């Protein structure tokens, strides 16, 4: 839900998100 | 989707080290040194 909602409804990564979106890989791509 | 997000992070919003294209390259080098 975080990647599919937070950056979908408001695609404003930087104002409304952070670089930790790459850390999503560390929780999804890594595992 | 995580790889897509990582690629967006590496491609988009990755111009921070260049000061967002150096703020239009110092605003066109002070508008061509404000003289011609």
């Amino acid at each position: 839900a975080n990647w599919r909602e937070r950056s979908d409804l408001t695609v404003t990564v930087g104002i409304g998100n952070m670089n930790k979106d790459q850390q999503m890989l560390h929780l999804m791509r890594i595992w | 989707q995580a790889d897509a997000q990582r690629a967006q992070s590496d491609a988009l919003a990755k111009q921070a080290e260049a000061q967002m294209k150096q703020v239009e390259a110092q605003i066109r080098l002070a508008e061509i040194e404000l003289k011609k």
